[PDB]
């Protein structure tokens, strides 16, 4: 369940966060809290100033990683996820608080998926 | 007249879960007594606790005040317990079975992982939020239920948007992180049967949030079946 | 005396109040248990009728009979009075001791329970009183409290029919000034009343069809299913006038009835 | 269908022999009892009470059935054997003399009549000279339990002789002919029709009997209070053309079905719930058993029937389940 | 023999047995149809009477308590005051009724010169077509309207197709003989039905 | 006693904490659980108008009744013992009553008072009548929880290392509510409310969210009373007419609102200038 | 007791550091997810003032309301163990220990407490009344993080020696935060909100964030504090005829506020003159 041509800026932020959350959990093994459980409380209100951050520093992560291909991969959906995303706006609607929560959440379900991602990038 | 009180009876078994002081019956007066204001005295006899017989016990449908007065008492103690969630269910199969309702399917006995709905799966996160706020704080006087209630079961959005700045903190305040990753599977589960948030929950998803509020509590609260469910992932 | 038969609807809405009870289960809003639209009784409709007489006139040749207590305190020759003194008497027929049919006339007025279209959901805030009014329980020293509810509705929108026909009115007494201070009332008599329980009601549609017979050239099914009251495309649950549509049929009734737009 | 089921229902258990009344007679609840002997001389003040959680108003015992006494003249109606609490000791708790004192007249002129027309019959001499002794009725006052009757309304004092302790006084082979021909006799004799739920002969019944189970004190059913729910100009009488037989039957019928194993509280409400028999249904019956154990199955044998559903309400009753699949 | 497809919004036809609480027959109540068809087209010549009361849509009941006063107007006393004598009676309505009734007229003994038969059978038919009424008919109590249509035979489904069940005694007709005109006093006895397998039939005294 | 009768419009807007708080939901705005936009009862009205007028008045001919202080019963009857103590008859005495406490008290000739629970000692209709009050936007409800250092009494959270009790205390980030009040005439001929609480009552509705403060309630404030006066005891138009031609709606620029800069008001004094004044005390 | 109803905003910038966090959110500072804002509640302020308050006087007839080391219910019974334990009825004894409580403990005479729980002793409401605190500009809050070098318990420590637990301090970049309260009359009366309290309420406003520093409330510093004074009891004028001259905004090409430059504010004092008085003590 999860909507690739939604068109919407709300559910490219809500996978864009929620790709964010997965390569800052794959990056080191032992810890104790990801990014999501800091920067939620302006990640969807103030979206400029968490996603901005975030993926600053997401180089970093991918540099602190293991595989290269896994990290390909990752930015190849990261940018397939965003070709629907035109502009990040300072404020946000309430249905655009909803529809990022979904799309966050429909993302994670679908990356922590074994066998989905590697078939999505078989056939760029 | 005897089938109509095995079809009535038959959906009233709910989940519950472990450690409950409710029995799998719930006694017909307790049951309607629950819907009060706060003593057995002031209620609605008629259009509401003096037409459950009518409408179940005669194969007939459930009007609409049964539902306005359960949301009402579910917005009144900001939680479900074993006392409103059994007289929910007799609006959707009753329904579906008859043909007065819209075109979704009926429920189950257990916590149905589908459904692809927008009632079921919302009441479902609702009581997971609640859940991991619980196991989160030990000592609760007021859960994200008591402030989110008010509009929980009416416009999700107005709710959703603000509960989701809550939910990494309360999972980061846990002292596990093999509980905290199955929650997180547990509601990845539950909210990709969703589609997106609405901008005001109709007549006919008020009863699918408060039964898949108290299946999800029900559920959750049982022993270890959440670990069970996530090492097959 | 009228001679011409008239056939109205009247579309009414309640947007912050209850528009009627139930008072089989406390106060809750009067709803139907099968397609939940709200079915308001008539009877609201007459008492707010008589109180805009009431308040109309405040003298002779128009009273009320059957008053509030809150608000104001041979056979032939004793109808003719009743009729020449009281309006209501010529509004809903002559009811007394003694008379012709068991003392009974049914009258000209007759009014229809209005039913909505839409199923609405009435809103029952428990709210809390910080104050006693007897002795109970609860009247002790820690919090003299009295928790009661309050039972309105988001949006309401309903429909009475009514007809009068000049049969009735040619012994009941309803001419044509009579009329003209009913649709005066019935234009504006949820204005004038008003309350905590009932809040806003306002008027939106008064569709009159005025027929040459003196007994109706048109049936009522064919005049109920002209005006056509529904709902908009992207609207999903009411709450104004803007989500409404209504449509009238004006063509058809064209050759000997008459269309009369007292209200929208 | 409302209330021809209920004389069909009463009729076929009158016919099953499971403790109901048969003409002139109703199930009543019986707080203390004033045991006595053969010939006056006050015993004994037994109590039959300790039922549920709540204490109620004693057993409930079988008794002639009254006219009602609800009203300003409630002195005036002279019950049979068994009435309120003033109507015997001429005392009352909140209500005073004067007029418990013409209900005691009243009440020991009945008896005086009763005993006369029908002599040697031993349990109405009893009742006969125990009103018009003068000394017993004060050392009734001063018994053993006599402080826990007049903390409560509705009080009923009953009488029974001794030599029989299982017999009472309205109970013996004696008082019930006389019943039975009052019935026939005295409510025969009014109008000649037109019946309702009969369509033979039975006279307009006029008050109709109050029915206690729903509200704090005994309310008829179908009886016009007032004036404007007549017909034509019936004043209260010929507004509800029923029999003075079915009224009676089914005002049992639906007082014996609300303080047996059939009487359940479903919210604010006092209902019944039962079958056709030819009930056993074992479902709605058992609403408060114990914690609604495995009955409901298919025994092959779903029989038909309603629901009739009675409420309170403000001087009458009112009927909301109406349902008959 | 006429076919009347009587139907409008609710309907409360009380009954006899229970008349301080206004509760609904299950079909319609042959007194009701006698009132109606007099209401439509009544003269003093002509007997309405109802043959066959057929059903076409099912029951649903709703809980309904009007409020009403309890004291009648009179010469006597200038107002009544609802405040004072209030009580809350019960009507239950029926939600959604329709009934295609088959019902004709006679002739009675005080006709004289209009006691023509097809005359009053057309005028009827066109009353029926047309939409021409003295009143407008109710379905129990003056509150619900009813759209009748004069049918041919058949022009609407019918809910109970097979053997439900008999609704015991119902009140047929109150007894006109013994009264003079403009009637105050008299019964009102009631008669059973038969088998229900599409409503029930009217005996005729 | 007035003559003309009395709608008003009362567009105000809260800034910040709960307008009307819901026993139900502990104490949230009671939004339309239909739309989303909020719904402020009339009783909160009337008794912040009773709490400006005690702030104001507080002397005689111009009662307020108590709240939780003082028991009702105790001034129920206490009113008896006036100008009816038996010469009155108890089948009219009634009346007398209701006359005394219109002629004694404020609330009672603006609203009402119930006292038929026990002794009837009056049934006023009421004059002024207000309704609840609407939003044009679904407001968007904060909700900020709170929390204590310490505890109450002795709760079972009451251990050794902190007693952390919580607490729910929402707030509005922007609210614009749009209330409607209805006054007649013959209510008014029969209790007896002069020009002198009409512009009493005005003055009530222009200041009553400024002079009644609390902390569930946060910052409510008053925008525009816009009020049509009838030329006599008549309805030359329905209220719907007339309300819906002095209407806001949202900016043009932007979905969210914040303050009173995000709304757009229109009026139309052209087809009003028939047999109505229109007055503005607000804005 | 004051006379005079006043009508006081305060605008304090918040530098680095959090003024007030979210409980359900962890710790950061409450925001408006609608549109970005800023948000602080009243109940921080409130402790803000009691810290002042408790820092500066430590004297008799001022109470402050201790920590959690001491039950609240102690405290009650010793407000009740006084004058008022027996002879006095609860009735009026109830009132009495409200006014003990008003006159002793200087919490109940500014906001306010409750002593109904265990122990009923009135139920008081306060003059003084704070609303939430709003932000002109959507700040962009930045969520910090921080590590310790040693672990508390031997459960969230490693296997040998790398003690190390992480962190967390959510912090402001800049915030210039207003806030709006007003002083009654009717309830100063009954409280004893007297011009000694006034005073010190105003110095508290003045200064209540350089007094009580916390390691995760930073640099907060005030900037404004513009208090309106009626010369009567009624109301001389509404709160948005009040509150609207005080506009803030944004400069021009300013994208983030930084300091009190980027923020151009103007105060409209040019038609207020008539009756009400108008007094910069912050500013």
């Amino acid at each position: 369940g999860l909507d690739r041509n939604r068109q919407d800026i709300g559910y490219v932020l809500g996978r864009l966060f929620a790709v964010l959350e997965k390569i800052q959990a794959e990056a080191n093994p032992g810890l104790n809290a990801t990014i999501a459980d800091r920067y939620f409380g302006s990640a969807s209100s103030t979206p400029i100033a968490v996603f901005g951050t975030l993926m600053r520093l997401l180089p970093h992560h991918l540099n602190k990683l293991e595989f290269e291909g896994r990290a390909v991969q990752l930015q190849w959906e990261i940018r397939q996820i965003l070709e629907h995303c035109q502009r990040f706006p300072n404020h946000l609607n309430l249905e655009q608080q909803g529809l990022f929560a979904i799309g966050y959440y429909h993302e994670t379900q679908f990356l922590f998926t074994k066998d989905a991602l590697k078939n999505l990038f078989n056939e760029a | 007249l005897s089938e109509s009180i095995a079809a009535w009876y038959d959906d009233l078994q709910m989940v519950r879960g472990e450690n409950s002081p409710y029995p799998e019956y719930m006694p017909l007066p307790r049951l309607l007594g629950n819907l009060v204001l706060d003593g057995k005295m002031e209620n609605l006899p008629s259009d509401l606790i003096a037409q459950i017989t009518d409408a179940a016990l005669n194969n007939r449908v459930l009007p609409v005040s049964l539902l306005q007065a359960a949301l009402r008492r579910n917005k009144a103690e900001q939680k479900i317990t074993y006392g409103r969630a059994s007289l929910l269910k007799a609006y959707i199969n009753r329904a579906i079975r008859a043909g007065r309702l819209k075109n979704m399917k009926e429920l189950t006995m257990g916590l149905d992982r589908n459904r692809q709905d927008i009632g079921y799966v919302l009441g479902r996160l609702f009581a997971v939020l609640e859940k991991i706020q619980a196991e989160a704080n030990p000592g609760l006087n007021a859960t994200i239920a008591d402030r989110y209630f008010g509009s929980a079961s009416s416009t999700p959005i107005a709710v959703f948007g603000t509960l989701m700045r809550l939910l990494p903190h309360h999972l980061n305040k846990l002292e596990f992180e093999g509980r905290a990753v199955q929650l997180q599977w547990e509601i990845r589960q539950i909210l990709e049967h969703c589609q997106r948030f609405p901008n005001h929950l109709n007549l006919e998803q008020q009863g699918l949030f408060a039964i898949g509020y108290y299946h999800e509590t029900q559920f959750l609260f049982t022993k270890d079946a959440l670990k069970n469910l996530f090492n097959e992932a | 005396t009228i001679e011409k038969r008239y056939d109205f609807v009247f579309l009414f809405d309640v947007q912050d109040g209850n528009p009627n009870g139930d008072p089989d289960a406390g106060n809750l809003p009067r709803i139907d248990p099968q397609t939940g639209e709200g079915l308001v009784t008539d009877v609201c409709l007459k008492r707010k009728v008589r109180n805009f007489i009431q308040m109309t006139q405040n003298d002779e040749h128009h009273d009320i009979f059957i008053r509030e207590k809150g608000i104001l305190n041979k056979t032939e020759a004793a109808r003719q009075y009743m009729c020449s003194r009281y309006y209501d008497i010529r509004t809903f027929g002559a009811v007394m001791t003694t008379g012709k049919n068991a003392g009974q006339v049914r009258g000209p007025v007759q009014l229809t329970f209005s039913r909505s279209i839409d199923p609405i959901m009435t809103l029952e805030h428990s709210i809390t009183r910080m104050a006693v009014t007897n002795e109970k329980d609860a009247s002790e020293t820690g919090d003299n409290r009295t928790m009661g509810r309050k039972f309105t509705v988001p949006y309401g929108l309903y429909r009475c029919h009514g007809f009068i026909s000049t049969h009735f009115a040619k012994q009941t007494g309803f001419s044509e000034n009579d009329l003209e201070l009913f649709w005066q009332a019935l234009v504006n008599m949820f204005d004038h009343d008003h309350s905590a329980a009932r809040g806003q009601m306002n008027a939106r549609g008064l569709y009159v069809f005025e027929h040459s017979n003196n007994l109706g050239d048109a049936p009522a099914d064919s005049l109920f299913k002209r005006i056509q009251v529904v709902k908009k495309d992207g609207v999903e649950v009411v709450r104004s006038f803007d989500d409404y549509l209504v449509s009238v049929d004006d063509k058809n009734l064209e050759e000997t009835k008459l269309l009369r737009k007292l209200g929208g | 269908m409302i209330l021809h089921a209920l004389t069909q229902y009463y009729q076929r258990k009158a016919e099953s022999d499971g403790g109901i009344a048969q003409e002139g007679f109703e199930n009543k609840e019986i707080p203390f009892i004033i045991v006595i002997d053969k010939q006056g001389n006050f015993i004994q003040l037994e109590d039959t009470r300790e039922l549920k959680v709540k204490k109620k108003v004693g057993r409930t015992f079988l008794v002639p059935k009254g006219l009602g006494r609800s009203g300003s003249k409630s002195y005036e109606v002279s019950n049979l054997l068994w009435d309120h609490y003033g109507y015997v000791l001429a005392y009352a708790g909140e209500k005073g003399q004067e007029q418990a004192d013409k209900q005691h007249a009243s009440f020991t002129a009945k008896v005086n009549e009763l005993k006369q027309a029908l002599p040697d019959d031993a349990g109405v001499t009893a009742v006969a000279a125990f009103l018009s002794s003068a000394e017993e009725k004060s050392k009734v006052m001063q018994a053993a339990n006599w402080a826990e009757c007049a903390k409560v309304k509705g009080c009923n004092l009953s009488f029974r002789l001794v030599d029989e302790a299982v017999d009472l006084v309205c109970q013996s082979k004696a008082v019930r002919e006389y019943v039975s021909q009052a019935n026939q006799t005295q409510s025969d004799n009014a109008q000649k029709g037109i019946c309702l739920v009969t369509g033979k002969a039975a006279p307009i019944a006029r008050l109709h009997n109050a029915v206690k189970g729903v509200n704090a004190k005994p309310a008829p059913f179908a009886s016009v209070n007032l004036s404007a729910f007549e017909s034509y100009g019936k004043e209260q009488g010929f507004a509800f053309p029923i029999g003075e037989q079915a009224m009676f039957e089914y005002t049992t019928a639906l007082n014996t079905l609300l303080a047996g194993e059939n009487r359940f509280r479903i919210g604010d409400v006092t209902t019944v719930c039962w079958g056709a028999k030819r009930a056993h249904i074992d479902a709605v019956k058992a609403l408060y058993k114990s914690l609604y154990n495995g009955q409901y199955c298919k025994p092959d044998g779903e029989d038909k029937f309603y629901l009739l559903g009675l409420s309170p309400n403000s001087a009458r009753i009112v009927v909301r389940f109406w349902h008959e699949t | 023999r006429f076919i009347l497809e009587i139907s409008g919004d609710l309907a409360c036809f009380t009954r006899s047995e229970l008349k301080v609480e206004r509760v609904s027959y299950p079909v319609i109540t042959p007194s009701a149809a006698r009132n109606i068809l007099m209401a439509i087209l009544w003269k003093p010549a002509i007997r309405w009477k109802v043959l066959k009361i057929e059903i076409l849509k099912p029951i649903q009941w709703t809980n309904i308590r009007r409020n009403e006063v309890g004291t009648k107007m009179s010469e006597r006393s200038g107002s009544l005051y609802i405040e004072d004598n209030r009580q809350q009676r019960a009507s239950m309505l029926l939600k959604d009724v329709a009934y295609r009734i088959h019902a004709d007229f006679d002739m009675t003994s005080e006709a004289g010169e209009s006691d023509n038969y097809v005359k009053f059978a057309e005028m009827f038919k066109r009353r029926a077509k047309k939409g021409q009424y003295f009143h407008q008919p109710y379905l129990g109590c003056r509150e619900f309207p009813c759209d009748f249509r004069l049918l041919e035979k058949a022009e609407d489904g019918l809910p109970l197709e097979d053997i439900t069940q008999d609704f015991g005694f119902m009140l047929y007709d109150m007894d006109f003989s013994k009264s003079d005109p403009r009637d105050s006093n008299n019964a009102e006895p009631m008669f059973y039905q038969c088998k229900a397998v599409n409503g029930v039939i009217t005996v005729p005294p």
